RNA sequence: UUCGGAGAUACUCGAGUGGCGAACGGGUGAGUAACACGUGGGUGAUCUGCCCUGCACUUCGGGAUAAGCCUGGGAAACUGGGUCUAAUACCGGAUAGGACCACGGGAUGCAUGUCUUGUGGUGGAAAGCGCUUUAGCGGUGUGGGAUGAGCCCGCGGCCUAUCAGCUUGUUGGUGGGGUGACGGCCUACCAAGGCGACGACGGGUAGCCGGCCUGAGAGGGUGUCCGGCCACACUGGGACUGAGAUACGGCCCAGACUCCUACGGGAGGCAGCAGUGGGGAAUAUUGCACAAUGGGCGCAAGCCUGAUGCAGCGACGCCGCGUG
RNA sequence: GCUCGUAGGUGGUUUGUCGCGUUGUUCGUGAAAUCUCACGGCUUAACUGUGAGCGUGCGGGCGAUACGGGCAGACUAGAGU
């Protein structure tokens, strides 16, 4: 059959993508907590770090560029409304 | 990609061919994007006509001919015209 | 297939002689069978049937092929009967018969079958071959000097040559000026009854 | 040596469908319901048959009442069932 | 040099890492009365590997592991550990506009707006290998083509009223979430709507079409070869990888069935070609070749292709020719 | 059995306008094959290739306004008082 190689590589890729997406999720929830507190001080760079992480994930190919852009816009507007 | 290929549409022992511009992910005798010529390998040498401006259009826009179609384009001079080589007619 | 049977019976049923030649007449009346002397009912279907029979057995065509010839004729522009006659006349063995190279129709058919002719230098051996305008018909050059073909070399005077084909000198060759018009060429039948037969 | 980005190719913008109809309902919070009638020959008998539709249109500023012949232009799926936007209320109801 | 064994340095290459392919091609018509299909539009609401083409760049590092070797567990199927080594495998940086936010200009309109520009503030890559010497292959970001695809709409094509009331994410709105993309697609709240005699809801049947048969035509019947689209792959559900998945010869779970077992546990899926049993009135060879065309990988030669090209069998059909 | 009446269907004479129906023309589309007409090639035919039709339709533009319809009026012959 010799699709066992594909079976193994798919598992490795699944693990890498899962790790990356989980890291982005934690970054986003941290920023959401910062914005909910509304100090406007630490959120000002948590936004930068989170957007940088989203862009890095998009360049790595774990997510799609449009998804990265959507999340970046949503978070930036959330900051602007506070 | 996009290919310029030969589709067999004759009978059981007289392989007539049409020179069709088709996507590679398509069966041999499938719906072609555009037929631009024909090829009959049974006449005096054979019978060959290409549109010679639609062929130029497809070659310029990016279609990759298969190897027999490349042979026909070299015979008819369209491939030499497109690439920029001296002999534009060689039939 | 072919009929390959007594032609005199087949002429006696249809009340018309279709052969001529040495066996032109049987020298007797037309009771085609044991009850052949009966004065029988004459239907409208019978006339059409026997006319199409005459058309088929004048040329030795089979019903399935005559049927196709009918669609060709009715589907051709113009008229219908003359087109049917033209199609039935353009058959190559018929051309051989009409060019004065044959004692009858059957033996002309056999000469065509055994491949004794070339049209455009092409060896043909199908009786139902259709000749065309500007067709030359040539006898196979390695087939001449044979008895049944040279017996027709000197007897080329009695039966008239129609005015659409033409024969030439000792090299017996045929030229077709244009397609015939059988309606003015030797109709022993009315073509208007075949049409009516093929409508029911 | 277009030494920068090649502009575009020219294209003609597609045209949406414009229709005129009578308002049927409005009590729907920025949505209007318009009835459209059309006539078309019967496939077999040849008579001209009249039939009515009911499309749902969008009002960002909800001002349209019963009657009120209106003009509409079909748009993207603004909702589950809305595909039309109100253009202008011509010959407002009597 | 053993005189039966040695030497990766060496063309070549089993196993292995890595890339690409495997989503095409091939089968079947169970389901489906539906934007499934046919035809015409929209997408200012979208994506698109390889291919073409314009413009830029290709810069620094780092830690591992497969394989190998030594071991452990298991009946097997497989699997644990310790050492050990690379890469165009993986990870972190520098610079890089078509990412984002805010404020502006210039064009246009079809309401959302779209396109192009200016400033400020945030960001986002790359990979090298080869060379009988102009062997050659490559890599990343972007503008524009081509291609393929998604989604939305108008109209069209069955029977049944001895099915008359259906609907509560239902209909609409707002803020969020989610998607490649608009959208009750999802959620919290608010309003009370939406569909229906022009047949809603329900029941029966069915893949749809170019076409095929008939007919003077209009019509009627039909959807088999061939071609296009759709659906499915033992039954039901689910996701992952990827440019792209009903993922036929992939993965996970449940179920029925067949098989192995040391009883602890494992394996499988011809609606691919050929073939077997069964059902039936009834339908074929476990054939040959990659010679041609199409397809995949490779610089190429090449290698793979039951696609395909042919052959065998059956008067099963159409056509043609004989038995003078 | 007869009537009244809801949806629906149909509608007198006349003026203007619109151009939905209707009709003219042009562009796009209506794949290929199959079908029809003409050739071309297999010895003929079936079969096969080419060209023109067909594809009744739909969409876009530009004309016409007799009739139908819409919109704005008028009239008394139908209808009613
Ligand atoms: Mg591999
Ligand atoms: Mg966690
Ligand atoms: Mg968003
Ligand atoms: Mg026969
Ligand atoms: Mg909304
Ligand atoms: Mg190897
Ligand atoms: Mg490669
Ligand atoms: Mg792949
Ligand atoms: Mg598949
Ligand atoms: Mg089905
Ligand atoms: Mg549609
Ligand atoms: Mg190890
Ligand atoms: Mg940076
Ligand atoms: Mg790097
Ligand atoms: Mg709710
Ligand atoms: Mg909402
Ligand atoms: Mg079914
Ligand atoms: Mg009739
Ligand atoms: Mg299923
Ligand atoms: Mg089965
Ligand atoms: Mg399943
Ligand atoms: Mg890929
Ligand atoms: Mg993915
Ligand atoms: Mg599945
Ligand atoms: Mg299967
Ligand atoms: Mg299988
Ligand atoms: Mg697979
Ligand atoms: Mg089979
Ligand atoms: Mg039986
Ligand atoms: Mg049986
Ligand atoms: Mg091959
Ligand atoms: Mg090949
Ligand atoms: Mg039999
Ligand atoms: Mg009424
Ligand atoms: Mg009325
Ligand atoms: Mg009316
Ligand atoms: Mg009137
Ligand atoms: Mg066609
Ligand atoms: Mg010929
Ligand atoms: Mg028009
Ligand atoms: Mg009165």
């Amino acid at each position: 059959k010799s699709q066992q190689k594909r079976n193994r590589t798919n598992e490795r890729a699944r693990l890498r993508n899962k790790a990356v997406k989980s890291s982005l999720r934690t970054a986003v929830r941290a920023f959401r907590e910062a914005a909910h507190a509304g100090d406007k001080a630490k959120a000002a760079e948590l936004l930068a770090s989170t957007n940088r992480k989203l862009d890095k994930a998009a360049s790595k190919g774990v997510i799609h560029k449009n998804q990265a852009a959507n999340k970046k816009s949503a978070l930036a507007q959330a900051l602007n409304k506070l | 990609a996009v290919k310029i290929k030969l589709t067999r549409l004759g009978k059981i022992r007289n392989p007539q061919y049409r020179v069709a511009v088709a996507d590679a992910r398509t069966r041999r005798d499938g719906r072609a994007i555009e037929v631009i010529g024909r090829y009959h390998p049974k006449e005096e040498p054979s019978l060959i006509e290409i549109n010679s401006e639609r062929a130029q259009y497809w070659l310029s826009v990016g279609a990759q001919p298969t190897e027999p179609v490349l042979k026909l384009l070299k015979i008819t001079g369209d491939w030499q015209k497109f690439k920029g080589l001296p002999g534009a007619q060689g039939r | 297939a072919r009929y390959t049977g007594p032609v005199t019976r087949k002429s006696r049923r249809l009340r018309t002689d279709l052969v001529g030649g040495d066996q032109a007449f049987e020298k007797r009346p037309y009771p085609p069978g044991q009850h052949g002397r009966a004065r029988i009912k004459e239907s409208e279907y019978l006339l059409q049937l026997q006319e199409k029979q005459k058309a088929r057995f004048t040329y030795g065509v089979m019903e399935k092929q005559f049927r196709r010839y009918y669609e060709e004729a009715v589907r051709q522009p113009g008229k219908t009967g003359e087109e049917l006659l033209k199609i039935l006349e353009s058959r190559l063995d018929n051309v051989i018969y009409r060019a004065g190279l044959a004692r009858t129709r059957r033996m002309a058919r056999q000469l065509v079958s055994h491949g004794h002719f070339n049209v455009n230098g092409v060896h043909v051996n199908v009786p139902s071959y259709r000749v065309s305008q500007y067709d030359i018909v040539d006898v196979r050059d390695k087939s001449l000097n044979t008895v049944p073909f040279q017996i027709a070399r000197e007897t080329a005077g009695e039966r008239p040559i129609p005015s659409w084909l033409q024969v030439v000198g000792e090299r017996q060759r045929v030229l077709i000026h244009q397609l015939p018009e059988r309606a003015q060429i030797d109709v022993p039948l009315t073509e208007q009854l075949i049409v009516e037969y093929y409508s029911k | 040596k277009g030494p920068k980005h090649t502009p575009r190719t020219p294209k003609p913008r597609g045209r949406r469908k414009t229709r005129i109809g009578y308002v049927v309902s409005d009590k729907m919070q920025k949505t209007i319901v318009v009835e459209l009638e059309d006539r078309m020959r019967h496939p077999l008998y040849g008579k001209i048959i009249r039939t009515t539709k009911k499309v749902k249109a969008h009002d960002e500023d909800s001002v349209a009442g019963i009657g009120d012949r209106v003009s509409l232009m079909e748009t993207r799926p603004l909702s589950a069932t809305k595909r039309w936007r109100l253009v202008e209320i011509l010959e407002k109801a009597k």
